[PDB]
RNA sequence: GAUUGACCCUU
RNA sequence: CGCCCGUCGCUAGUACCGAUUGAAUGGCUUAGUGAGGCCUCAGGAUCUGCUUAGAGAAGGGGGCAACUCCAUCUCAGAGCGGAGAAUUUGGACAAACUUGGUCAUUUAGAGGAACUAAAAGUCGUAACAAGGUUUCCGUAGGUGAACCUGCGGAAGGAUCAUU
RNA sequence: ACCCACUCGGCACCUUACGAGAAAUCAAAGUCUUUGGGUUCUGGGGGGAGUAUGGUCGCAAGGCUGAAACUUAAAGGAAUU
RNA sequence: GUCGGAUUUCCAACGGGGCCUUUCCUUCUGGCUAACCUUGAGCUUGGCGAACCAGGACUUUUACUUUGAAAAAAUUAGAGUGUUCAAAGCAGGCGUAUUGCUCGAAUAUAUUAGCAUGGAAUAAUAGAAUAGGAC
RNA sequence: UAUCUGGUUGAUCCUGCCAGUAGUCAUAUGCUUGUCUCAAAGAUUAAGCCAUGCAUGUCUAAGUAUAAGCAAUUUAUACAGUGAAACUGCGAAUGGCUCAUUAAAUCAGUUAUCGUUUAUUUGAUAGUUCCUUUACUACAUGGUAUAACUGUGGUAAUUCUAGAGCUAAUACAUGCUUAAAAUCUCGACCCUUUGGAAGAGAUGUAUUUAUUAGAUAAAAAAUCAAUGUCUUCGGACUCUUUGAUGAUUCAUAAUAACUUUUCGAAUCGCAUGGCCUUGUGCUGGCGAUGGUUCAUUCAAAUUUCUGCCCUAUCAACUUUCGAUGGUAGGAUAGUGGCCUACCAUGGUUUCAACGGGUAACGGGGAAUAAGGGUUCGAUUCCGGAGAGGGAGCCUGAGAAACGGCUACC
RNA sequence: UCUUAAGGUAGCCAAAUGCCUCGUCAUCUAAUUAGUGACGCGCAUGAAUGGAUUAACGAGAUUCCCACUGUCCCUAUCUAC
C-alpha cells in the first residue's frame, strides 16, 4: 500500500495539498528487504513489464572484490560492524548496501597462497620462479596483514540484496580502510 | 566544510580507485568533468578535496535545458541556496507590467564561494531534493 | 461524437425597431422588388454590410501590400461576376458604396422582370 | 489514461492527410512501424482518398489482404500500416510505383516513378552507435538499422539504399552546399540548396536555406533533409517541383492554364 | 424680537 | 389655504438577536480501537527417481528333492524439488467510530428588538421665511413626540461693509 | 525711521473672459473628446445604514473596519419666473 | 524600341557592407591554406583570422524593439466550387463522346512565457579614489 | 451598427439612476405552427435511486478436434474437410459517459530524461555451452495432468460445481549434435638469465565490484625493481585509434568473473527440387510467435520556465520523526524527504504566503473592435478526474480497472 | 379629574418576593408540582427600607451531564470487637 507520489505531501511553501488522485499504480512502494545472514532465501516479485526482481531475505553467501589485487571470490558473511544508516541495523545484523560486514577470507588466502606464494600471520623451479617474479609487491601495508592473520576481512556491500538478491562488495583498503577502523575503534 | 569526513559514511567519488601500490606525487585521483556549454570549471573544483556528489563538475548530475541567472536572498542551507528571479509580468488591458519574483532553489557546490547579494548563474539538471532542481555554474558579484 | 456542422446567421434586424424613414424604406423597397419579407431585405444588408467591412479592412493595409492586392482582386472579381462593377473602371467607388438597391435590382425576380419574361415583378 | 489509445477521432488526425471532417467519426490510426504517427499516411487513406482504387475500408483490406500491394518491396498487410515519407508503395498490379513525398504546401503527394527508382529510397541516419557484438551501426529515419557502415557517415547525412539487401549503395554527406528537402513546420515540401548552419551551442541548430528564386528561410536541422548534391537531385520529385510559389503566382498559372 | 397652533382629493 | 417631522394606533413583509452544553452535514486531530489485501521465521496431501539386507502371489531355474524363486505387481522403516488454504514473529497500506479543537458554510427555535408600505387615524408643530428661539455639526445630559439645553465649531446666514 | 524704483517668499484682494464649469462661480475649480508630469485617498441612484455581524482599540461613552435581506423612481446640485 | 513587366546623363531620400574624420568586424597556435607583398610572349609556392571548427572570453544586467516550430483541431477572405439559389460542406471540370486527362483542399497566429537574430534611443547599482587600477 | 430616447420641475441646465432599445451555437415558458438540409437535446436542481433488454469477446492454410454434429469424393488402399463446443493466445486498460473533486493543483505553450519503463511495430536470427568435465542419458526425439467425452450433490436458487476410464502443449522443468585463429593456467627437462615440442576449464546478457582501448594540436639528455616490435650488437622504433553530441562513470571487449540456473526454437501449415557404398535415409524453398536483445514511434511516468476567479470580516504560515537541506540506506521502472538514523529553525510571505469561498474541471473556443471588449465555456477536439465514497490488490506491457475482485454506510 | 403629596421611572420577575398556581410558551425526560430560558395589570417586584449586573471566592441552596460505585434490582461473604 506504499506510494511514493509527492501529492500526499506539502508544498514547498508549506501549504496542505488537496486530493487530487487516488493512490496510482505507477507510482507505489514495496516492503524493506530487511535481508539477513544464512538459511539464503530469494523471492522474485513481477513488476512493470516484467521485469523480475529478486528480493534477498536470509542471504548466506556473497561475491567480494579486492580491487587492488584485481581478484573477486564468493565467500561467506560473518556479521555487520558498523553502518552509516543506522545503528540498529548493525544490532540487527542485517544486510544493506554500505554496509560494513566480516569475512573469513578463506577463499583470498588460498588466492593469496596459489598466486604469490607468501605466508599469512604465523616444488616446481619454474613455478618457483613465477611467485618469485611476482613477489616484491607482497608489502602493501600491516593493517592488510594484521586483518588475514586475525582471518576476518573487513569489507563494504555494493550491492543490493533487496533489488538483485545478491550480498556483493569489496574489500576495503586505503583511505576508507583507515577512516572505518578507527571510527569502529574511537569510542 | 573544513573537513570532507565529518560524516558517518566515507565521502567517495564513485568508481574512482587509487591504487595504494605506488608512492608518489598526487597519491589520491580525483574525478571532475567538462559542465559543457562554455562555462569553465573553475580550479577549485579540479584540486579540491570536497566530494559533493551533486556537484556540476566533480558530481554525477549532468547539467541540461533552462540556464538561469539571478542573486542569491539566502545561503543558510547546506549546499543549497535560494535565489531572487525578479522579472516584470505584463497585462494587456492596462498595457503596463507588474513586478513579479520567484524564488527558485537552486545546488551550490563548494567549488563556488558565494554570499548574499552575489548574482549566480544556474543550470537545470535531474531532481536533487523536493525543490532543488538547478545547480550553479558561475558567481558573477563580489 | 461527429465533427459539427458549422451554421451561420444571413441577417440583422436594425437597431431601432420603429424608424418611420426606415420602414417607408424598406416598405418602398420591398414593394418595388416584390419580395414578402423584411427578412430579405435584412440578409441583403447583411451581406453588403459584410463586404463594405471586408473593404475597409482591405484599404487598412498599406499600399501594395500583397495580401491586400490579392483580397481586392478577390472581392473585386466576384463583384464583376455577379455584374456591378464597371468592365472598364476600377476606381473601387463603387466598391466601397455598393447599395441594397444594385443587390435587389441585381437579383433574379427582377431579373426577369427587367429582361421582360413576366410583365409583372409578383406575377415573375 | 491506463494504456495506449488504440482509437483516432477526426479532428485529432494530422491535416495534411486531407480528410473530410465529415462522412466518419473516426480516422485511421497509424499502427506502430517505421515513422511517426503524425508523420505517415496509412494505407487505408493511401488507397481510399489519393488512388480511390478502394472505395472503403473493406475494399481496402480485400485489397491488402489478397496481397496487390507491397511497401517498401514488402506485402505488409496492414490496413493502417504506417507508410511515411521516402517510402515506395508498389503495386505488381497496373505495375505503378509510387514514393511518398510531400507536394508543394506540405501534403503526400502522389509521386509515380518506375522499377529503377522504386527499386531505392534516401533516408537520413538519426545517430551512429556501437550496438551488440561491438557492431557499429546507423538508426535511420525509417526505422533501418544498417549494419557496419563507413566510418565517415555521420549524423545527418542521409544513405540511398537499395532496399534489396544490406548494402550501402550510395550516401550523402552533410555540408555547405548542399541540396536538402525540407520536412516539417512551415516549410514542409520545399527544396534547399543550403549555404549554412547555426550551430547555437545547447540545442536546436538550424540551417539557412535558400531556393532558387532567392528566397531564404531559417529551418531547424531536425526539420532539414537532405536528398543529393547541388544540381541534380538523388530522386524525382513530384509536379510544381515545391518551391513555394505565392497565392497570387498560383491564380496566375492557374488562369494561365486553365 | 410676546401670544399668528393647525388646514385629508389628481399633470 | 403650501410643504413637512417624530412618537403613538392599525396590516403585511424582511432580515437581526435568541435559552435551547440546539441539531445535521464534509476537512485536519492531540489519544484510543480497528476489517480486508500485501511483505515476512514455522506445522499438513500427492504423483515423480536412484539402492545392498524383512512378506502374499499368473512356468522353481546349473545333481529337475535339504541351497538364489525370476524390477512381475503388491507393504511399514533410510536421503531430496511443485500447495507455504487453520496462525501469525515482526510489519506496512489502511477502510469504519468519542469527550474535545473551524469552515461569511446549512438549518429549528419560545420570545425580543428594529426596518420597510398604501387615499383620506391621534398628539403636537421640529424643519423650509429671521419658519416666528437662525439652521447645522461633534459631544453630553434631559424629555410623550418631534425635540430642548450646555460647551466648542461652521455658514451651507439673516452680515462679504465702518472712519 | 520714513518716501520712491523694485527682485524673492507669504496672508489675501480688485473688471470682461485666454480658458473652465450645470451654474453659482474659479488665476484656478485653467493648460481635460486637441482627452497621459508624478503620486496617495475616496465615490458609483435614494433609503435600510454608519445599522447587523465578525474583528480590533477604549474604563465607559464610543472610535476604526463594515455588510446583506428588503424597500424605492426619484433623492439631489444652480435659484430662472 | 512590345499595336500599360521596356528604367541611361538615373544628380528629389535611406537602416546596413567598406574608407578619412583622435571613431577596428575578440587571444595564440592549423588544417581549404584568412577580402590577396607574389604579368604564366595574351580564376598563382609564406606577412595579418572569426564572414564554418578547436580551447580558456565577453554581448558584467536587463527591460525594449523587425525576422522561423509558437493558440495540436474548424474559423478570418478565398485561384474555384450550383446542397432547390442560400446556410453548408470541398467538391469539381474537360474528350475527333470506342479513349481518357486533371487544377485543388495553402495564405492570421488568439495576450504573457522559453528559443535564435539585427539595433541602439529610451532608465543603471558595475568599473579606477583612503588604487589589493589596464597592457 | 464609433448612434441613443422617456421619467425628478411651473418651466431650465446638470451629475444620477430607473425604464426603454438591439444581440445571446443562454435557458425556460405562452400562443401559434404549411414546405428544403444538418440538426442540440436529463448539463444546470440529485456524481440521486434504479425494474428490465442490450452495450467485449474473438481464430486462420499456419497451437490442440479421436464431439454417439455434419454431407463425403476413389486409372492413390503414398497424409484435401466443415465444424454448435472447450484448453493455450490476444483483447477486454480501447470505446462511450459525467463534471463530483481539484485554484501552482489540473491545464496551455515551451523544456528534460546525460533521471526512467515501454506487449504488440518496424529494422534486425542467438555457433563460444556437457559448471562431478574424452560418458550419469532419446535427437530418422522427450517427462508430468487438470481441460473434452457417461449416472449423482441443494431448495424457490446463481456465470456454484467432486473424488473416477483417457488424451499432445505454444500449461511446466532438464537437455543436446559447430574436429573455424587465439589469452589466462597446471607441468617430464637441460641446473637460470634470444628458451622450447607434450594433455584440459572461461570467452551472450540479466550484479554492473577493479584498469582500460575509451587519448586527440612543436625541437635536444641517460644509468631502472620488472626486456616488446626488432635479427648485417654499432640495421629504427615512428604503426599504439574501435566513436557523433555542449557536457559524462555514455556506446564493445579482455586479466576477476557469481546465482535459487526466464532464455540461446524437445514450436505449426504449403507445391517434395537434387545425393546416393538404395533408407520409410542425406541435401533445398514459401508462410506464423513467445525468447540475449539494440533505435524515432503507438505510449506512459516524472519533469523545467511563465501564466489561474473572489476574499485581509484570512498576516504570518510550514512541527514531538518531514516543514528545511545534507550524508547513507530502503522502495520505485526510474530522480527525489517518497520513507528510515544524525546534524538547523531552515523554507514561504504585503511582488499577498497561509487560510476561506467558487451555484471552479482546464484549454482549443460563441456572441465585439484596425484599439473600450464583458461575460460564458457541463457540452462534438485535446489534456484531467471518476464509475456511490474512501481504502487494498491479483492478472496483465499497460489498471489502484469497479460492465475485475477484497471490506461499511 | 379625585383620595392623600406623588402616582412605580430605569430596571427585574410565578425570583429566597405570584394566592390564583402544578400560571402560559419553549427546552430538558420515555414520562418532570423539579431545573433553565421567555412572557407579565406584578394577591403583594423596584431603585443606599438600595435596583440591575457581576469575574473570583463558598463545608451556603438548587437542576442536569460524564465518571464512579451495594444507594438499589438483591442480596451474599469475610475480618476484628
Amino acid at each position: 500500500g506504499i506510494s511514493r507520489d509527492s501529492r500526499h505531501k506539502r508544498s514547498a511553501t508549506g501549504a496542505k495539498r488537496a486530493q487530487f488522485r487516488k493512490k496510482r499504480k505507477f507510482e507505489l512502494g514495496r516492503q524493506p528487504a530487511n535481508t539477513k545472514i544464512g538459511a539464503k532465501r530469494i523471492h522474485s516479485v513481477r513488476t512493470r513489464g516484467g521485469n523480475k526482481k529478486y528480493r534477498a531475505l536470509r542471504i548466506e553467501t556473497g561475491n567480494f572484490s579486492w580491487a587492488s589485487e584485481g581478484i573477486s571470490k564468493k565467500t561467506r558473511i560473518a556479521g555487520v560492524v558498523y553502518h552509516p544508516s543506522n545503528n540498529e541495523l548493525v544490532r540487527t545484523n542485517t544486510l544493506t548496501k554500505a554496509a560494513i560486514v566480516q569475512i573469513d577470507a578463506t577463499p583470498f588466502r588460498q588466492w593469496f597462497e596459489a598466486h604469490y606464494g607468501q605466508t599469512l600471520g604465523k616444488k616446481s623451479k619454474n613455478a618457483e620462479r613465477k611467485w618469485a617474479a611476482r613477489a616484491a609487491s607482497a608489502k602493501i601495508e600491516s593493517s592488510v596483514e594484521s586483518q588475514f592473520s586475525a582471518g576476518r576481512l573487513y569489507a563494504c556491500i555494493s550491492s543490493r540484496p533487496g533489488q538483485s538478491g545478491r550480498c556483493d562488495g569489496y574489500i576495503l583498503e586505503g583511505e576508507e580502510l583507515a577512516f572505518y577502523l578507527r571510527r569502529l575503534t574511537a569510542k | 566544510e573544513l573537513t570532507v569526513q565529518s560524516e558517518r559514511a566515507f565521502q567517495k567519488q564513485p568508481h574512482i580507485f587509487n591504487n595504494p601500490k605506488v608512492k608518489t606525487s598526487k597519491r589520491t585521483k580525483r574525478w571532475y568533468k567538462n559542465a559543457g556549454l562554455g562555462f569553465k570549471t573553475p580550479k577549485t573544483a579540479i584540486e579540491g578535496s570536497y566530494i559533493d556528489k551533486k556537484c556540476p563538475f566533480t558530481g554525477l548530475v549532468s547539467i541540461r535545458g533552462k540556464i538561469l541567472t539571478g542573486t542569491v536572498v539566502s545561503t543558510k542551507m547546506h549546499r543549497t541556496i535560494v535565489i531572487r528571479r525578479a522579472y516584470l509580468h505584463y497585462i494587456p488591458k492596462y498595457n503596463r507590467y507588474e513586478k513579479r519574483h520567484k524564488n527558485v532553489p537552486v545546488h551550490v557546490s563548494p567549488a563556488f564561494r558565494v554570499q548574499v547579494g552575489d548574482i549566480v548563474t544556474v543550470g537545470q539538471c535531474r531532481p536533487i531534493s523536493k525543490t532543488v532542481r538547478f545547480n550553479v555554474v558561475k558567481v558573477s558579484a563580489a | 461524437p461527429r465533427a459539427p456542422r458549422t451554421y451561420s446567421k444571413t441577417y440583422s434586424t436594425p437597431k431601432r425597431p420603429y424608424e418611420s424613414s426606415r420602414l417607408d424604406a424598406e416598405l418602398k423597397l420591398a414593394g418595388e422588388f416584390g419580395l414578402k419579407n423584411k427578412k430579405e431585405i435584412y440578409r441583403i444588408s447583411f451581406q453588403l454590410s459584410k463586404i463594405r467591412r471586408a473593404a475597409r479592412d482591405l484599404l487598412t493595409r498599406d499600399e501594395k501590400d500583397p495580401k491586400r492586392l490579392f483580397e481586392g482582386n478577390a472581392l473585386i472579381r466576384r463583384l464583376v461576376r455577379v455584374g456591378v462593377l464597371s468592365e472598364d473602371k476600377k476606381k473601387l467607388d463603387y466598391v466601397l458604396a455598393l447599395k441594397v438597391e444594385d443587390f435587389l435590382e441585381r437579383r433574379l425576380q427582377t431579373q426577369v422582370y427587367k429582361l421582360g419574361l413576366a410583365k409583372s415583378v409578383h406575377h415573375a | 489514461a491506463r494504456g495506449p489509445k488504440k482509437h483516432l477521432k477526426r479532428l485529432a488526425a494530422p491535416h495534411h492527410w486531407l480528410l473530410d471532417k465529415l462522412s466518419g467519426c473516426y480516422a485511421p490510426r497509424p499502427s506502430a512501424g517505421p515513422h511517426k504517427l503524425r508523420e505517415s499516411l496509412p494505407l487505408i487513406v493511401f488507397l481510399r482518398n489519393r488512388l480511390k482504387y478502394a472505395l472503403n475500408g473493406r475494399e481496402v483490406k480485400a485489397i491488402l489482404m489478397q496481397r496487390h500491394v507491397k511497401v517498401d518491396g514488402k506485402v505488409r498487410t496492414d490496413t493502417t500500416y504506417p507508410a511515411g515519407f521516402m517510402d515506395v508503395i508498389t503495386l505488381d498490379a497496373t505495375n505503378e510505383n509510387f514514393r511518398l513525398v510531400y507536394d508543394v504546401k506540405g501534403r503526400f503527394a502522389v509521386h509515380r516513378i518506375t522499377d529503377e527508382e522504386a527499386s531505392y529510397k534516401l533516408g537520413k541516419v538519426k545517430k551512429v552507435q556501437l550496438g551488440k557484438k561491438g557492431v557499429p551501426y546507423v538508426v535511420t529515419h525509417d526505422g533501418r538499422t544498417i549494419r557496419y557502415p563507413d566510418p565517415n557517415i555521420k549524423v545527418n547525412d542521409t544513405v540511398k539504399i537499395d532496399l534489396a539487401s544490406g548494402k550501402i549503395t550510395d550516401f550523402i554527406k552533410f555540408d555547405a552546399g548542399k541540396l536538402v528537402y525540407v520536412t516539417g513546420g512551415r516549410n514542409l515540401g520545399r527544396i534547399g540548396t543550403i549555404v549554412h548552419k547555426e550551430r547555437h551551442d545547447g540545442g536546436f541548430d538550424l540551417v539557412h536555406i535558400k531556393d532558387s528564386l532567392d528566397n531564404t528561410f531559417v529551418t531547424r536541422l531536425n526539420n532539414v533533409f537532405v536528398i543529393g548534391e547541388q544540381g541534380k537531385p538523388y530522386i524525382s520529385l513530384p509536379k510544381g517541383k515545391g518551391i513555394k510559389l505565392s497565392i497570387a503566382e498560383e491564380r496566375d498559372r492557374r488562369r494561365a492554364q486553365q
